[PDB]
C-alpha cells in the first residue's frame, strides 16, 4: 500500500505533497550553499580555497534554488494541489505522466550532486558559458553531469507544462470560461506556456555544449567557426522567460492571499491582472539580450533591448497597483500569510525598480557582472519568490495537512526572515555601484564593511530557516485540527474540508449557463 | 482568562530586547571583527614611499 | 578605486562616466519616489477600520496606472538613449591598444609603431610594498596618455574574461576569436583600477587592471623603454 | 601621404564594437596586395597602409597564427 | 440637553483616500525638490567647481613628486 | 447610477417588506455593510422592525453593533444614530449593546 | 456548542465584523428555560429583563463585536521573540569568528592603513567628492 | 476499392465511452458533459440540481460575464439560495445505472 | 480559521526540546566541518 | 496558388489514393532515377590539414578515438591525411 | 485475421481488482519484475559508479 | 462512482521506471564519454524501451479494451499531442538558430565564407531532393490511410499505411547511406556540427515517427481502430507531418541555401 | 482504500511527535549538511 500510494501515485494531491517535500529538502541544500558563499565572503581573505571550489558552491546554490526549490514547490507542489481543486476537476489530465514529472527530479538532483563530487565540480556559474564550461577549461565529467541534470529537470517541466495546459483548458466545468478561473490558475497556465516554449531552446543549447565537449562539434568554438556568444543567446532566450516562470505562480498566490486576508470576494481588476500576466509572459520572450549588454552587440540592438525590457514595467505595475487596490477598503486580517504577501509587494517592487536601473544599457556597462545585479535579483527571488512561497505555505498548510500552525511563531518567523534578507541584500547595492564583481571568492579591502554586514544578515536568515522547520514540527506534534475556514464561497479549494478526501469532485460541481 | 501574551508578553519583549542588544554590541566590539570604516577623519596618513 | 564604506559610483575619470553619474542620479530619484509612493499607499491601505468590500470598478483607475508609468519610462529612456548614442559617436582615436585576457592575467599590445607587448599580473599579497592595495596592484601597469582618445580592443586567448575600469565607465568582454572595441579618454592623470568581470576559473578574483595616465611625452618615453 | 600615421582611422565599413572583420580584411588586403606587387615585379611599398592598419588592430597571436598557416598551406582565406 | 448634529455618514473611506493620495503626491514634489537639490545639483556643482580651474599638468606633477608612477619619476 | 436618496429608499423598502424572511434579513445586512457608508437611521429603523416581525431580538442588537463598527474611528456617528433611533428602540423595547454590557472587551 | 470536523459541508457559525449575521445560530439546542425564553421573545421585548436579552444575544452569537475585535498583547511576544532569535544569531557569528575564521590579511594592520591612506591621497583617489575631496591638501588634515 | 473491415463505435465502443455515446443518443447527460441551462431561479421555479448523493457543490456565476464564481454545497431538502444573488437551487438526488 | 484544541498539546518544555534538537541538527554537522577546515586544507 | 491539378465535389480516400499513385510515387520514381544517374564515387580532393576541420578536442568514445562514427576511408581523411 | 477485440475487452474488464499493468495475467508480472529489477539494480550500479568516480583513480 | 467523463488512472510503476531509465541513460552516457564503458547506458536504453512498451500498452488496454477514452479524454490527448509537437518545434528552432548564426556571419577561421573553405557540400538536387520527394510522398500516402480508415476501408488503410512506413524506411536508409558517403564529418567545424546534429536529430525523429506508424499498423491489423475513434493514428499522422515539415526547413536551409 | 484525514495523507508518520522529530531532523538536517560534506570532500581530494 505504501509503495502503491507514494511511488506509483496517480493522484494530484499526493504528487503535490511529494513535490513540496522535495522542494523543502532542496531549500535546505540551497540554504547551506548560500551560507558557504557568505562564510567565504564574510571577512577579507580566503576561507575555503580559490575560485574553483567557491564557484562550484555558487553554481550549485543557483541551480538548487531555481530548479529544485522554487519550480518544484510553486508548480509541482502548489500547482498540483490547488489547480484541479480551484477548477472542480477530479485530477490532472495525465495523472500518471504527472508522477513521472515528479520522479525525474530526484535523479536530476542526484546528477547535480554527482557533478560536485567528481573531479573539481562544475565551477561555471548557473549560465554554464563556454569556453570556461568546455572540455579544455572544465575537463572531465562534472559539466556533462550538470548538463544531464538540466536535461532531466527540463523534461520533467516540459511534460508538467503539457499536463497543466491541457488540464486547465480541458477540465473546467462546461459553463466556466477561462475568464471565470481564478488568477492562480491563470498564473500556472501562462507559466506552463513559457516552460513549453523556452525549455526546448535551452535543451538545444546545452546539447550543443555536450557535443562540443564530447563529439568534437564546434558550435561555440571559434577554431571550428563557432561562437561562444551563440551559446549565450540560446541560454538567455530560455533564461529570461525562466525568471518570469519563477515569479508568475508567485504573483498568482499573492493575488489569492491579498484578496483573502483583505476579506474580499475577488481581487481588484481581474481582467487587467490576466492581461498583465499574458503581456509579461509575451514580452518576457523578446528581451533576453539585456543579459548581454557588454558582449560587444551593436548600438541599435542595445537601444531596442533597453526599451523592450523597460516596457515590462507597465503590466507589472498594473498588478502592483491592483494588489494595493485589493487591500483598499479591506477588512484587513494581519495573519502571518498576509505579512509574507505585504513583504512580497514591497520587496518585489524594490527589486523591479533596480531592474529598471539595469535596463539602461549605458549604466549596465558599469553595473553588469557586479553585485548590483545580485541585489536586483535577490530582491525579486529571495524576497519575492521565497516570500510568495512562504505566504502560500502558511496560508494553505491547514488545507493540505488538516492541522493549524501556531500563528505567533509564524509571525516571529516572518519578522526574523524580513530582517535577515534585507540585512543580507540591501548592502550589495553599494558593493555593486562601487564596483565589486560577481563570482569572486575575495575582494579588495575597501569592500569589507558591506560584505561583513551582508554575511551577518545571511546568518539571521539561517536562524529563520531553522525555526521554520521547528514550526512545522510543532504543528504536526500538537495536532490542532481545522474546523471552519472563512470565505469558502470564493475559495473553492477549501470547500471539500481539510485535508480534502483522496478523491474530490467525483461528482463534478453544478454550474449553469443561464 | 489571560493568555500567554498577557502573562509573559512584557518579559519576552524586555528580555529579548536586552539580550539582542547585548550580544550584538559584544559581537561588534569585543571579538576582533575588522569593520574597515572610512579613514576620513579617523586615520593620520603616514609616509609610504 | 573604491574606498571604505562607499555607497555610490567611483568618482568619474572620463566625461562619459560623468554623464552616467547624472543619469543615475535622475533615475535613482524616480526609483526613490516610486518605492516611497508604494510604501506609503500601502501603509495608507492598511491603516483604517473603514471598509468597502463590494465590487469596485477598475476602468478609470487602470488608465492612470498604465499612462503615468509609461510616461515615467519615457522620461528615463530619452536621456538613457541619448547617452547610449553619444558614447557610440565617431571620435577619432590617437592610439590603439589591445588587451588579451588569459587565465589569470592580462597581456597588452601597443603595435601602432613598434612591437611593444607585455603581461600584467596581480601583485601577490605577500609582496605588496607598504601602502599598496591588496588584490588590485599589478607588476606592469597599462601606461596611457591622459587627455587623449584611445581605442582599446579586447579579446582573450582562452576562456571568457571581461576588461573593466569602473571610474572610466568601461566594461568590455574578452571573447576568444572576437575583437571588441571600446574608447577610453581620461580627463586626469593618475592610477585607475578595475578587475576581471567574467567568471574565468580558479583565479578570476585575482587578475586586476591598473591604468597609469600620464602626459603624452612621458607615455612616449615609457613606450620606447618597454621595447 | 599619411606618414604622420598615428593609428588606424575609423572605417565606416566596420562601425560597430566587433572589429574582428576589420583586422581580418586588412590582413587579407595587405597580403593580396603584396602578392600582386611581388608577382608583377612592382613595389610592395604600395601595400604599406594595409600593413600599418592590420598591425595596429590585430592581436599578435592572430597575425602569427595566420602567418604560420599561410606558410603551411592551410590559410583558409583567399589571397 | 441638545441633539447631536448629523455628521457625514457616506463615502468615509473614499474621502480619506482622496485626502491622502493628494498628501502622498505633495511629498513626492517636496521630496523631488530635496533629493535633486541635496544629491543631483550638488553633484553637478562639485564636478563643475572641480574642473573650472583644474590644472591637469600640475595635478600630474604633484603625483609624480609623490612617487606614485611607474613611468615618471 | 442613483442619488443617495434613491439608494436609501430601495433599502428601506427592502427591510420594510412585511413577510421578509430570516435569510433575506441576513442577506440584506451582510450586503449593506460591504458599502462605503454607515446606513442612515431610516434604513436601520426598517431593519430593526424586520427583526421584530421575525421575533429576533439578538439580531436587532447585532445590527446596532455593526453600525458602530462601520463608522471606524468617526466616533460621533454611532451616538447620533442611536439618538435618531431612540423612539424606535423604546417602542420595540430594543436595548443597545451598551445597555446590555456587550461593548465590554 | 460543538463543531465537528465531519460538518464541513454544512453552513457554519463565524464571528466577523464584515458578516454580522452569520448563517446559523451559535447555539441551536435549547434547554427547557431556553425554550421558554424563545417563546417570551415572541411577545414585547420591553418585558424581557436585561439578563434575558443578554441570554438571547448569547444563544444567537458567540462573541460580541467588542470581544471579537479586541486588541491583544501578542506583538510583545512576536517582537521580543524575534529579537531573541536575532540575538541568538550573533552567538553563531561569535562562534564562527572564534573557531572558523583565521587572521585577516596584514593590509588591515594600522600602520599599513595609514600608509595606504596617504598613498590614496597622493594618487588623489575620488578627488571630486568621494575620498581625496575630503582631505585638505593645504592644511594637511581632514576637512572639518 | 471499398471493403469494410473497420469496426464502428456502435459495434466496438465499450465501458464509459459506450455509456456516454448511448446516453447522448437519448439526449441524456449522466456524465456532466454539457452545461445545464438556468431556470428563472425563483422559489417556485428553482434550478434543479441532479446528484447521485445527498449534497453537491454549486458554482453560481451570478451575472453573465462575472469573473467571480460563488461556490457552496447544496443539500437535499428545501431549496437554497446563492449567498451573493439569491437565485434558488434545489437538489434532485439519486441513482445512476439508468 | 477556527480549529480544535490540540489533540496532543506540546507544552513549553516540549517546544524547547523540539526547537533545540532542530537547531542542533543544522548547527552540529556544519559546525564540525567548518571547525575542521584547516585540517581538510592543510592535508 | 492552386498548382495545376483540379478536383472536389464529394470526398476522400479515392482521391488521396489517386494522388499517391498518380503524382507522389511517380515523383519518387523520377527522383530515384535522377539520383541513380549521378550516383557512384566522385574523385576525392587533395588533402589540406585545415585547422577548422578534422577537429579533435577530445578523443571519440569508440574505436581508437580518432575516427568519426561513420568514417568512410575513401573520402574522410584523418587529421594527418587519408588512410593507407 | 479476425477481430478478437471483444475477447480482450472481457479480459481487461474482469472484476478481479488487478491494476491495468498486471491485468493481462502472469506474463505482465514477469515483465514488470524484469523491468523493476533492471531499474533498481541499474540505479544501485549507478551509485556505485558515482562512489568510484568521486575519488582520483589508482 | 464518478459522474464526470475523465479518466482516474490506476496506480502505475511506469513513471518511476521511466524516471530511473532517464537516470541510467544519462549516467550511462557520462560513463561512456568519460570512463570508457557502455554498461550503464545499455541498461538504461533497455529499461527505457521496456517502460515505453508497457506504458503505451496500458494506454491501449485503458482505451480499446476498457473504454476509458470518452470524447473529453480524447480531446485532452489532442491538446497533449499538439503541445508536445510545439515543444519539439522549439527544440529544432535552437539548432536552426545555431545554423543561421554561424552561416550568416562566417568567421575568419572558416575562410570568412560559407560553405567554409575545404567543405564540399552534397548536391541538393541528388539524394537530398530524392529524400524530399520521399517524405512529401509519404505525407500524401498517410492522408490516404487516414481517409480510408474514416471510410471504414480496412484493406486500403493497411495498404496506404504500409506505403507510408516503407517510404519512412527508405528516407532512413537513404540518409544512412548519405552519412557514410559524405566527405565531411561532424568534426568538420561548425558546418559538419550543424549539418549532422540538425539532420541527425531529424533522422532520430523519422525513426521515432516510423516506429509510431508501425505500432498503428499492428493495432490496425488487430482491429483496434474504429472508423471514428483512432487517436493514436491521428497523433502519429500529426507527428509524421511534423517530421516532414522539419525536413522541408532543413532542405531549404542547410542543403540548399547553405550550399 | 487508503487512509484519509489529518496525519494520514503523507508518506511519513506523525503518530509519535518524538519519532517525528527524529525523522524531520534527519530529513532537513541531511539536506543542510550535504554541501558542507561535499566541500569537505573536494578539500580532502586535492
Ligand atoms: C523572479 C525573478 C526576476 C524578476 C521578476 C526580474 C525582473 C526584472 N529584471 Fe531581472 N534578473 C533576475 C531575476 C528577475 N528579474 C536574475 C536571476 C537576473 C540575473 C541572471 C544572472 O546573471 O544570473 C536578473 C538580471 C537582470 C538584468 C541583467 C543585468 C545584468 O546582468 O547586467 C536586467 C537588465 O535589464 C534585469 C532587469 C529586470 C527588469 C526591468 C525586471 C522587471 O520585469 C521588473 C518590473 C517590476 C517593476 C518595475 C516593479 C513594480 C512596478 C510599479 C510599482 C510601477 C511603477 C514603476 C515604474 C514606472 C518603473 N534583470
Ligand atoms: C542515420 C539517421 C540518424 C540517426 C543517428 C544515429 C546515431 C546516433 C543517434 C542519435 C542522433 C541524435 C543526435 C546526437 C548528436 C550526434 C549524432 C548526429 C547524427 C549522426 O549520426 O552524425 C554522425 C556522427 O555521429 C556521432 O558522432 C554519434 C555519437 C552517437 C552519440 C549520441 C550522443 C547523445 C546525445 C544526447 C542527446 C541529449 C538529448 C536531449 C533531449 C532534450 C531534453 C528536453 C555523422 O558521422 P560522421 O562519421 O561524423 O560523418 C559522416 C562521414 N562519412
Ligand atoms: C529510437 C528509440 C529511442 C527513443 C525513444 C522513442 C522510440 C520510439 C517511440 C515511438 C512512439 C510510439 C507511441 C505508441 C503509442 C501507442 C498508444 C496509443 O496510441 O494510444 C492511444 C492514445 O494516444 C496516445 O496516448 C498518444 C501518445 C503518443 C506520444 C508519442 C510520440 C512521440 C514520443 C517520442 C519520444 C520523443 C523523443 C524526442 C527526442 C528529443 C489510444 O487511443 P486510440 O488510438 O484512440 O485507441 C482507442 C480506440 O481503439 C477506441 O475505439
Ligand atoms: C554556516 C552554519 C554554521 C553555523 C555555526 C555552527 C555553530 C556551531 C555549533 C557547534 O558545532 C560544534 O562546535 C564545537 C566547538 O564549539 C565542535 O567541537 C570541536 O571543538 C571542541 C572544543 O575545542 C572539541 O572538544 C571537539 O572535539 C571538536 O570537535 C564540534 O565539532 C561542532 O559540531
Ligand atoms: C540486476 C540489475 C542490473 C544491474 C547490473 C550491474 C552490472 C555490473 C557489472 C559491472 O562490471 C563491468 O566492469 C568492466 C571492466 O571490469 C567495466 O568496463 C570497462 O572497464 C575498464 C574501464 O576503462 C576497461 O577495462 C573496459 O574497456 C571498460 O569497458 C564496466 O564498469 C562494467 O562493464
Ligand atoms: C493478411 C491481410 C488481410 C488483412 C486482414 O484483413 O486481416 C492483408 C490485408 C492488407 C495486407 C498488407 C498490405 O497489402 C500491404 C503489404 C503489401 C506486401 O505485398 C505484403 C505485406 C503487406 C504488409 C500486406 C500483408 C497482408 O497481406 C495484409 C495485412
Ligand atoms: Cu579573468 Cu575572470
Ligand atoms: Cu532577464
Ligand atoms: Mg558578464
Ligand atoms: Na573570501
Ligand atoms: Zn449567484
Amino acid at each position: 500500500m505504501f509503495i502503491n500510494r507514494w511511488l506509483f501515485s496517480t493522484n494530484h494531491k499526493d504528487i503535490g505533497t511529494l513535490y513540496l517535500l522535495f522542494g523543502a529538502w532542496a531549500g535546505m541544500v540551497g540554504t547551506a550553499l548560500s551560507l558557504l558563499i557568505r562564510a567565504e565572503l564574510g571577512q577579507p581573505g580566503t576561507l575555503l580555497g580559490d575560485d574553483q571550489i567557491y564557484n562550484v558552491v555558487v553554481t550549485a546554490h543557483a541551480f538548487v534554488m531555481i530548479f529544485f526549490m522554487v519550480m518544484p514547490i510553486m508548480i509541482g507542489g502548489f500547482g498540483n494541489w490547488l489547480v484541479p481543486l480551484m477548477i472542480g476537476a477530479p485530477d490532472m489530465a495525465f495523472p500518471r505522466m504527472n508522477n513521472m514529472s515528479f520522479w525525474l527530479l530526484p535523479p536530476s538532483f542526484l546528477l547535480l550532486l554527482a557533478s560536485s563530487m567528481v573531479e573539481a565540480g562544475a565551477g561555471t556559474g548557473w549560465t554554464v558559458y563556454p569556453p570556461l564550461a568546455g572540455n579544455l577549461a572544465h575537463a572531465g565529467a562534472s559539466v556533462d553531469l550538470t548538463i544531464f541534470s538540466l536535461h532531466l529537470a527540463g523534461v520533467s517541466s516540459i511534460l508538467g507544462a503539457i499536463n497543466f495546459i491541457t488540464t486547465i483548458i480541458n477540465m473546467k466545468p462546461p459553463a466556466m470560461s477561462q475568464y471565470q478561473t481564478p488568477l492562480f490558475v491563470w498564473s500556472v497556465m501562462i507559466t506552463a506556456v513559457l516552460l513549453l516554449l523556452s525549455l526546448p531552446v535551452l535543451a538545444a543549447g546545452i546539447t550543443m555544449l555536450l557535443t562540443d565537449r564530447n563529439l568534437n562539434t564546434t558550435f561555440f568554438d571559434p577554431a571550428g567557426g563557432g561562437d561562444p556568444i551563440l551559446y549565450q543567446h540560446l541560454f538567455w532566450f530560455f533564461g529570461h522567460p525562466e525568471v518570469y516562470i519563477l515569479i508568475l505562480p508567485g504573483f498568482g498566490m499573492i493575488s489569492h492571499i491579498v484578496t483573502y486576508y483583505s476579506g474580499k470576494k475577488e481581487p481588484f481588476g481581474y481582467m487587467g491582472m490576466v492581461w498583465a500576466m499574458m503581456s509579461i509572459g509575451f514580452l518576457g520572450f523578446i528581451v533576453w539580450a539585456h543579459h548581454m549588454f557588454t558582449v560587444g552587440m551593436d548600438v541599435d540592438t542595445r537601444a531596442y533591448f533597453t526599451s523592450a525590457t523597460m516596457i515590462i514595467a507597465i503590466p507589472t505595475g498594473v498588478k502592483v497597483f491592483s494588489w494595493l487596490a485589493t487591500l483598499h477598503g479591506g477588512n484587513i486580517k494581519w495573519s502571518p500569510a498576509m505579512m509574507w504577501a505585504l513583504g512580497f509587494i514591497f520587496l518585489f517592487t524594490v527589486g523591479g525598480l533596480t531592474g529598471i536601473v539595469l535596463a539602461n544599457s549605458s549604466l549596465d556597462i558599469v553595473l553588469h557582472d557586479t553585485y548590483y545585479v545580485v541585489a536586483h535579483f535577490h530582491y525579486v527571488l529571495s524576497m519575492g519568490a521565497v516570500f510568495a512561497i512562504m505566504g502560500g505555505f502558511v496560508h494553505w498548510f491547514p488545507l493540505f495537512s488538516g492541522y493549524t500552525l501556531n500563528d505567533t511563531w509564524a509571525k516571529i518567523h516572518f519578522a526574523i526572515m524580513f530582517v535577515g534578507v534585507n540585512m543580507t541584500f540591501f548592502p550589495q547595492h553599494f558593493l555593486g555601484l562601487s564596483g565589486m564583481p560577481r563570482r569572486y571568492s575575495d575582494y579588495p579591502d575597501a569592500y569589507t564593511m558591506w560584505n561583513t554586514i551582508s554575511s551577518m544578515g545571511s546568518f539571521i536568515s539561517l536562524t529563520a530557516v531553522m525555526l521554520m522547520v521547528f514550526i512545522i514540527w510543532e504543528a504536526f506534534a500538537s495536532k490542532r485540527e481545522v474546523l471552519t475556514v472563512d470565505l469558502t464561497t470564493t475559495n473553492l479549494e477549501w470547500l471539500n474540508g481539510c485535508p480534502p478526501p483522496y478523491h474530490t469532485f467525483e461528482e463534478p460541481t453544478y454550474v449553469n449557463l443561464k | 482568562a489571560p493568555d500567554f501574551h498577557d502573562k509573559y508578553g512584557n518579559a519576552v519583549l524586555a528580555s529579548g530586547a536586552t539580550f539582542c542588544v547585548a550580544v550584538w554590541v559584544y559581537m561588534a566590539t569585543q571579538i576582533g571583527i575588522e569593520w574597515n570604516p572610512s579613514p576620513v577623519g579617523r586615520v593620520t596618513p603616514k609616509e609610504w614611499r | 578605486m573604491a574606498y571604505p564604506m562607499q555607497l555610490g559610483f567611483q568618482d568619474a575619470t572620463s566625461p562619459i562616466m560623468e554623464e552616467l553619474l547624472h543619469f543615475h542620479d535622475h533615475t535613482l530619484m524616480i526609483v526613490f519616489l516610486i518605492s516611497s509612493l508604494v510604501l506609503y499607499i500601502i501603509s495608507l491601505m492598511l491603516t483604517t477600520k473603514l471598509t468597502h468590500t463590494s465590487t469596485m470598478d477598475a476602468q478609470e483607475v487602470e488608465t492612470i496606472w498604465t499612462i503615468l508609468p509609461a510616461i515615467i519610462l519615457i522620461l528615463i529612456a530619452l536621456p538613457s538613449l541619448r547617452i547610449l548614442y553619444m558614447m557610440d559617436e565617431i571620435n577619432n582615436p590617437s592610439l590603439t591598444v589591445k588587451t588579451m585576457g588569459h587565465q589569470w592575467y592580462w597581456s597588452y599590445e601597443y603595435t601602432d609603431y613598434e612591437d611593444l607587448s607585455f603581461d600584467s599580473y596581480m601583485i601577490p599579497t605577500s609582496e605588496l610594498k607598504p601602502g599598496e592595495l591588496r588584490l588590485l596592484e599589478v607588476d606592469n601597469r597599462v601606461v596611457l596618455p591622459m587627455e587623449m582618445t584611445i581605442r582599446m580592443l579586447v579579446s582573450s586567448e582562452d576562456v571568457l574574461h571581461s576588461w573593466a575600469v569602473p571610474s572610466l565607465g568601461l566594461k568590455t568582454d574578452a571573447i576568444p576569436g572576437r575583437l571588441n572595441q571600446t574608447t577610453l579618454m581620461s580627463s586626469r592623470p593618475g592610477l585607475y583600477y578595475g578587475q576581471c568581470s567574467e567568471i574565468c576559473g580558479s583565479n578570476h578574483s585575482f587578475m586586476p587592471i591598473v591604468l597609469e595616465l600620464v602626459p603624452l611625452k612621458y607615455f612616449e618615453k615609457w613606450s620606447a623603454s618597454m621595447l | 601621404k599619411i606618414k604622420n600615421y598615428q593609428t588606424a582611422p575609423f572605417d565606416s565599413r566596420f562601425p560597430n564594437q566587433n572589429q574582428t572583420r576589420n583586422c581580418w580584411q586588412n590582413y587579407l588586403d595587405f597580403h593580396r596586395c603584396e602578392k600582386a606587387m611581388t608577382a608583377k615585379g612592382g613595389d610592395v611599398s604600395v601595400c604599406e597602409w594595409y600593413r600599418r592598419v592590420y598591425k595596429s588592430l590585430c592581436p599578435i597571436s592572430w597575425v602569427s597564427t595566420w602567418d604560420d598557416r599561410r606558410a603551411e598551406g592551410t590559410f583558409p582565406g583567399k589571397i | 440637553s441638545t441633539a447631536l448634529a448629523k455628521p457625514q455618514m457616506r463615502g468615509l473611506l473614499a474621502r480619506r483616500l482622496r485626502f491622502h493620495i493628494v498628501g502622498a503626491f505633495m511629498v513626492s514634489l517636496g521630496f523631488a525638490t530635496f533629493y535633486k537639490f541635496a544629491v543631483a545639483e550638488k553633484r553637478k556643482k562639485a564636478y563643475a567647481d572641480f574642473y573650472r580651474n583644474y590644472d591637469s599638468m600640475k595635478d600630474f606633477e604633484e603625483m609624480r613628486k609623490a612617487g606614485i608612477f611607474q613611468s615618471a619619476k | 447610477h442613483e442619488t443617495d436618496e434613491e439608494f436609501d429608499a430601495r433599502w428601506v423598502t427592502y427591510f420594510n417588506k412585511p413577510d421578509i424572511d430570516a435569510w433575506e434579513l441576513r442577506k440584506g445586512m451582510n450586503t449593506l455593510v460591504g458599502y462605503d457608508l454607515v446606513p442612515e437611521p431610516k434604513i436601520i429603523d426598517a431593519a430593526l422592525r424586520a427583526c421584530r416581525r421575525l421575533n429576533d431580538f439578538a439580531s436587532a442588537v447585532r445590527i446596532l453593533e455593526v453600525v458602530k463598527d462601520k463608522a471606524g474611528p468617526h466616533k460621533e456617528i454611532y451616538p447620533y444614530v442611536i439618538q435618531e433611533l431612540r423612539p424606535t428602540l423604546n417602542e420595540l423595547g430594543i436595548s443597545t449593546p451598551e445597555e446590555l454590557g456587550l461593548d465590554k472587551v | 456548542s460543538v463543531v465537528k470536523s465531519e460538518d464541513y459541508a454544512l453552513p457554519s457559525y463565524v464571528d466577523r465584523r464584515d458578516y454580522p449575521l452569520p448563517d446559523v445560530a451559535h447555539v441551536k439546542n435549547l434547554s427547557a428555560s431556553q425554550k421558554a425564553l424563545k417563546e417570551k421573545e415572541k411577545a414585547s421585548w420591553s418585558s424581557l429583563s436585561i439578563d434575558e436579552k443578554v441570554e438571547l444575544y448569547r444563544l444567537k452569537f458567540k462573541e460580541s463585536f467588542a470581544e471579537m475585535n479586541r486588541s491583544t498583547n501578542e506583538w510583545k511576544t512576536v517582537v521580543g521573540a524575534a529579537m531573541f532569535f536575532i540575538g541568538f544569531t550573533a552567538l553563531l557569528l561569535i562562534w564562527e569568528k572564534h573557531y572558523v575564521y583565521g587572521p585577516i590579511p596584514h593590509t588591515f594592520e594600522e600602520e599599513w592603513v595609514a600608509k595606504q591612506t596617504k598613498r590614496m591621497l597622493d594618487m588623489k583617489v575620488a578627488p571630486i567628492q568621494g575620498f581625496s575631496a575630503k582631505w585638505d591638501y593645504d592644511k594637511n588634515e581632514w576637512k572639518k | 476499392a471499398s471493403g469494410g473491415g473497420v469496426p464502428t463505435d456502435e459495434e466496438q465502443a465499450t465501458g464509459l465511452e459506450r455509456e456516454v455515446m448511448l446516453a447522448a443518443r437519448k439526449g441524456q447527460d449522466p456524465y456532466n458533459i454539457l452545461a445545464p441551462k438556468a431556470t428563472s431561479g425563483t422559489k417556485e421555479d428553482p434550478n434543479l440540481v441532479p446528484s447521485i448523493t445527498n449534497k453537491r457543490i454549486v458554482g453560481c456565476i451570478c451575472e453573465e460575464d462575472n469573473s467571480t464564481v460563488i461556490w457552496f454545497w447544496l443539500h437535499k431538502g428545501e431549496a437554497q439560495r446563492c449567498p451573493s444573488c439569491g437565485t434558488h437551487y434545489k437538489l434532485v438526488p439519486h441513482q445512476l445505472a439508468h | 480559521i477556527t480549529a480544535k484544541p490540540a489533540k496532543t498539546p506540546t507544552s513549553p518544555k516540549e517546544q524547547a526540546i523540539g526547537l533545540s534538537v532542530t537547531f542542533l541538527s543544522f548547527l552540529l554537522p556544519a559546525g564540525w566541518v567548518l571547525y575542521h577546515l584547516d585540517n581538510y586544507k592543510k592535508s | 496558388a492552386s498548382a495545376a491539378k483540379g478536383d472536389h465535389g464529394g470526398t476522400g480516400a479515392r482521391t488521396w489514393r489517386f494522388l499517391t499513385f498518380g503524382l507522389a510515387l511517380p515523383s519518387v520514381a523520377l527522383c530515384t532515377l535522377n539520383s541513380w544517374l549521378h550516383s557512384g564515387h566522385r574523385e576525392r580532393p587533395a588533402f589540406i590539414p585545415y585547422h577548422h576541420l578534422r577537429i579533435r578536442t577530445k578523443p571519440f568514445s569508440w574505436g581508437d578515438g580518432n575516427h568519426t562514427f561513420f568514417h568512410n576511408p575513401r573520402v574522410n581523411p584523418l587529421p594527418t591525411g587519408y588512410e593507407k | 485475421f479476425e477481430n478478437r477485440v471483444a475477447e480482450k475487452q472481457k479480459l481487461f474488464q474482469e472484476d478481479n481488482g488487478l491494476p491495468v499493468h498486471l491485468k493481462g495475467g502472469a506474463t505482465d508480472n514477469i515483465l514488470y519484475r524484469v523491468t523493476m529489477t533492471l531499474c533498481l539494480g541499474g540505479t544501485l550500479y549507478s551509485l556505485y559508479c558515482l562512489g568510484w568516480a568521486s575519488f582520483p583513480h589508482k | 462512482h464518478q459522474t464526470h467523463a475523465y479518466h482516474m488512472v490506476n496506480p502505475s510503476p511506469w513513471p518511476l521506471t521511466g524516471a530511473l531509465s532517464a537516470l541510467l541513460m544519462t549516467s550511462g552516457l557520462t560513463m561512456w564519454f568519460h570512463f570508457n564503458s557502455m554498461t550503464l547506458l545499455m541498461i538504461g536504453l533497455t529499461t527505457n524501451m521496456l517502460t515505453m512498451y508497457q506504458w503505451w500498452r496500458d494506454v491501449i488496454r485503458e482505451s480499446t479494451f476498457q473504454g476509458h477514452h470518452t470524447p473529453a479524454v480524447q480531446k485532452g490527448l489532442r491538446y497533449g499531442m499538439i503541445l508536445f509537437i510545439i515543444s519539439e518545434v522549439l527544440f529544432f528552432t535552437g539548432f536552426f538558430w545555431a545554423f543561421y548564426h554561424s552561416s550568416l556571419a562566417p568567421t575568419p577561421e572558416l575562410g570568412g565564407c560559407w560553405p567554409p573553405t575545404g567543405i564540399h557540400p552534397l548536391n541538393p538536387l541528388e539524394v537530398p531532393l530524392l529524400n524530399t520527394s520521399v517524405l512529401l510522398a509519404s505525407g500524401v500516402s498517410i492522408t490516404w490511410a487516414h481517409h480510408s480508415l474514416m471510410e471504414g476501408d480496412r484493406k486500403h488503410m493497411l495498404q496506404a499505411l504500409f506505403i507510408t512506413i516503407t517510404l519512412g524506411v527508405y528516407f532512413t536508409l537513404l540518409q544512412a547511406s548519405e552519412y557514410y558517403e559524405a566527405p565531411f564529418t561532424i568534426s568538420d567545424g561548425v558546418y559538419g556540427s550543424t549539418f549532422f546534429v540538425a539532420t541527425g536529430f531529424h533522422g532520430l525523429h523519422v525513426i521515432i515517427g516510423s516506429t509510431f506508424l508501425i505500432v498503428c499498423f499492428f493495432r490496425q491489423l488487430k482491429f483496434h481502430f474504429t472508423s471514428n475513434h483512432h487517436f493514436g493514428f491521428e497523433a502519429a499522422a500529426w507527428y509524421w507531418h511534423f517530421v516532414d515539415v522539419v525536413w522541408l526547413f532543413l532542405y531549404v536551409s542547410i542543403y540548399w541555401w547553405g550550399s | 482504500h487508503y487512509e484519509e484525514g489529518p496525519g494520514k495523507n503523507i508518506p511519513f508518520s506523525v503518530e509519535n511527535k518524538w519519532r517525528l522529530l527524529a525523522m524531520m531532523t534527519l530529513f532537513f538536517g541531511s539536506g543542510f549538511a550535504a554541501p558542507f560534506f561535499i566541500v569537505r570532500h573536494q578539500l580532502l581530494k586535492k
